[PDB]
RNA sequence: CUUGAGUGCAGAAGAGGAAAGUGGAAUUCCAUGUGUAGCGGUGAAAUGCGCAGAGAUAUGGAGGAACACCAGUGGCGAAGGCGACUUUCUGGUCUGUAACUGACGCUGAUGUGCGAAAGCGUGGGGAUCAAACAGGAUUAGAUACCCUGGUAGUCCACGCCGUAAACGAUGAGUGCUAAGUGUUAGGGGGUUUCCCGCCCCUUAGUGCUGCAGCUAACGCAUUAAGCACUCCGCCUGGGGAGUA
């Protein structure tokens, strides 16, 4: 969904500085689960009209995000595509 | 973790003594999934404005019972329709 | 009895649809005692529809009703028509003494699809 | 699950089958097999009575504890498998005990699952118990008719029986054929539908499939040269020209009924419709 | 001592204010979900 | 304020319908358009545990 | 670097969806009872039903549908569309805060997916309604209007089809440009002994009236058809023809 703890959980392990709520390596890893956990919502619930809708446009706003990592920095950009493991 | 309130609603031409241990019993099914009972009430001997199936008026009554989503109505409302003495029921939350 | 079933409150019940109206009286569950049509009467296509064809149904079958005899009659009402009101007036005069009047032509609750056209 | 074989040759077009994922073993046990014969259609004197059966596979027979008469005592499944003899598959069991017995195969009986046969038993598939136990609105199979003699109705591939109400004795059901017949109300019974329903939807896409099973070839009547059969004869094809279209010892096919009208059944039935 | 006629009234009133006259005029033969709306897109100003 | 209803409140249930078991609306009541919305779901499970009726007209 | 965009923090509402599960009325039918002679429908009639006892009345049962009043020029939705209730899952939106990132944005050919009703297929179910259809009546004539019935279908799942007056006949985004009046979700201030009463301000949406400006004219006018910018798509007399 998720819990208000587990969000607040996971940017703990990949937050640059403790005051952080940007630095989108939070944002793409949050939407990750996310994304992954509708999946599965959605392959019990073959049919829905708004829920991939939701999930096209978390992965486009991802991959522009992603975007802005590699045009910023490359080794971060490395560690979490193998890190989270993807975009092969 | 979440507040379930529930109804559930017996003929008052029972014998009470099956009221009883349909009481004792009943809650023994709420509280066993590790929901936690709450709150039980006996709204009253209570007339209505609709015949339900040949009756009159009838035993309303109410408990109240906190848990995690998934472990009360998966037997209850399982059991209510088997229950010949249970006549409707009804759940909400919050 | 079983025709000679001897009360004191029955029942009228009434309807007046547009092109007809009739009435039949009976005991509080009820059990038929006596009816009447405005095509019985002699009348026909508008006339089944006036309230002067209700008027005489009211009455000409609410004396078989006193056959067995009854004062107090008690009324159902369906079927919206123009002799809802004069019938009534009618029966006042029919000789009874009615106790209530409520009014039963059900409104579903979007269950049934009616006619179309037009 | 059904699939579609491609054509590569002109007898495997329309055709299909099962997948088999129904299933987790192959083989079965050698305790409680019994062989079994083919007689094809022929009584003991030898004579066809029944016109084409006959030319199968081998095949053997299995047993089954429908009465489920051991009661209150617990048990599971341990695996599915296939059984020619019928439509639908069949279920293992092992016991709490250490007894094995086979049963049937209802919807969405998976291994692990627990069964008991006792009138204590509430309402879940392939518990078995006396029907009086029983609320209104449950499919259910493996029925008796009388008691104890092991159940024998709604015992084919896919749905089975339905219970519409009851007086204290007998006791109403509904049926795959839209009918309808009062039935005791002490009679062991079970719950659930039947498993495998696909089964009708096959295409069987050929003939030599029906060999296989055995099944054999039929015969149409507007060919026999006419001292077999009515139908027969006529130069040309033949319209056929006496009514009430007979069979082949007479005693016409379609419209007529069988159901004798002095059977102890006169007061049981009602609603007969599907026949 | 509230003679028939009365009743009629009383009586008339619970018709009249029960709206059950409107409603089997309203439901005496189909509407499409439309046209009652376009109906009402028209009584949108009238009131 | 600030929760509905369920059952509780009679006294502004039969405030808030007529003699038969239909719904006197936004209009006669003028209340908010918030508890017109909570309580119209109140009645309706308010009835389907029979504490009234769908048409009382007898 | 933050004022753009976005995440956070605290809040708010919602016929938003998909699966599941109950409930009541109401029609049709059936059983039973009462009980006699018409019911039904019409511009006026007949077709139809009726002594095998109809219709009416009354109890009970069946099962399929759609879920009355609330309901609002009300809301939600990107668009189609979304109105019995409850449950499980889930997305989306607005407000105020802002400490975080630090311009990451707009458009978008190609491409890709959603998509009214009708319809096709595998099946299922099938109460009402009714193309087609049968019949009466009407008509100079009536294959039609009108009356009587009745199939497909309407209905569920799964697939397909991919159109419409799919309409605000107004492409997406950004920003400025007089007012006044309402309705919806919020926020903030004041008053009030407590604002529940009320006043004031603001965001967002939503309607109504109307300056400037525009307009061929109708008319739009802060939800522009004004003023300018960026991107896409589209038009070049009509017919032939959205046809080969």
């Amino acid at each position: 969904a998720i819990s208000q703890e587990r969000k607040n959980e996971i940017i703990k392990e990949y937050r640059v500085h403790e005051t952080d709520t940007g630095s989108p390596e939070v944002q793409i890893a949050v939407l990750t689960a996310e994304i992954n956990a509708v999946n599965e919502h959605l392959r019990t619930h073959k049919k829905d009209h708004h829920s991939r809708r939701g999930l096209l446009k978390m992965v486009g706003r991802r991959r522009h995000l992603l975007n802005y990592l590699r045009s910023k920095d490359i080794q971060r950009y490395r560690e979490l595509i193998k890190s989270l493991g993807i975009r092969r | 973790m979440r507040t379930y309130e529930v109804m559930y609603i017996v003929r008052p031409n029972i014998e009470e003594d099956a009221k009883k241990a349909l009481v004792e019993r009943f809650n023994g099914i709420l509280a066993t999934e590790g929901a936690e009972v709450l709150e039980a009430k006996d709204w009253g001997k209570r007339r209505l404005a609709y015949e339900i199936n040949d009756f009159k008026d009838g035993f309303y009554n109410i408990v109240r019972v906190k848990s995690d989503n998934n472990k009360a109505t998966d037997e209850f409302q399982r059991l209510a329709k088997i229950s010949d003495d249970i006549i409707r029921y009804m759940v909400i939350r919050e | 009895r079983r025709v000679k079933k001897n009360i004191e409150n029955g029942v009228a019940h009434i309807r007046s649809t547009f092109n007809n109206t009739i009435v039949t009286i009976t005991d509080e569950f009820g059990n038929a005692l006596s009816w009447s049509s405005a095509g019985a009467l002699g009348f026909k296509g508008s006339k089944k529809s006036t309230p002067f064809a209700a008027q005489m149904a009211s009455e000409t079958a609410s004396k078989s009703a006193m056959e067995h005899g009854l004062k107090t009659v008690e009324v159902t009402v369906k079927g919206p028509g123009p002799g809802r009101e004069s019938a009534i007036r009618a029966l006042q005069s029919a000789g009874l003494e009615v106790t209530a009047i409520r009014d039963v032509t059900p409104v579903p609750h979007n269950g049934c699809r009616p006619p179309k056209r037009r | 699950a059904i699939k579609k074989y491609k054509p590569i040759t002109n007898g495997r077009r329309n055709m299909t089958s099962l997948d088999f994922a129904e299933i987790t073993k192959t083989t079965p046990e050698k305790s409680l097999l019994k062989p079994l014969p083919k007689k094809a259609g022929r009584n003991n004197q030898g004579k066809l009575t029944v016109r084409h059966h006959g030319g199968g596979h081998k095949r053997q027979y299995r047993v089954i504890d429908f009465k489920r008469n051991k009661d209150g005592i617990n048990a599971k499944v341990d695996s599915i498998q296939y059984d020619p003899n019928r439509s639908a598959n069949i279920a293992l069991v092992v016991y709490a005990d250490g007894e094995k017995r086979y049963i049937i195969a209802p919807k969405g009986l998976e291994v692990g699952q627990i069964v008991e046969s006792g009138a204590e038993a509430d309402i879940k598939v392939g518990n078995a118990l006396p029907l009086q136990n029983i609320p209104v609105g449950t499919v259910v199979h493996n029925i008796e008719l009388k008691p104890g003699k092991g159940g024998q109705i709604a015992r084919s591939a896919g749905a089975s029986a339905q219970v519409l109400g009851k007086e204290g004795k007998y006791v109403l059901i509904r049926l795959r054929s839209g009918e309808v017949r009062m039935i005791l109300s002490t009679c062991r019974a079970t719950i659930g539908q039947v498993g495998n329903l696909q089964h009708e939807l096959v295409n069987v896409g050929k003939a030599g499939r029906s060999r296989w099973k055995g099944i054999r070839p039929t015969v149409r009547g507007s060919v026999m040269n006419p001292n077999d059969h009515p139908h027969g004869g006529g130069e040309g094809r033949a319209p056929i020209g006496r009514p009430s279209p007979m069979s082949p010892w007479g005693k016409p096919t379609l419209g007529k009924k069988t159901r004798r009208g002095k059977k102890s059944s006169d007061k049981l039935i009602v609603r007969g419709r599907k026949k | 001592n509230e003679s028939l006629e009365d009743a009629l009234r009383r009586f008339k009133r619970s018709v009249s204010k029960s709206g059950t006259i409107q409603e089997v005029r309203k439901r005496e033969f189909y509407e499409k979900p439309s046209v009652k709306r376009k109906k009402k897109s028209e009584a949108a100003r009238k009131r | 304020g600030i929760t509905h209803i369920d059952y509780k409140d009679t006294e502004l249930l039969k405030r808030f319908i007529s003699e038969r078991g239909k719904i006197l609306p936004r209009r006669v009541t003028g209340t908010s358009a918030k508890y017109q919305r909570m309580l119209t779901t109140a009645i309706k499970r308010s009835r389907h545990m029979a504490l009234l009726p769908y048409v009382k007209e007898e």
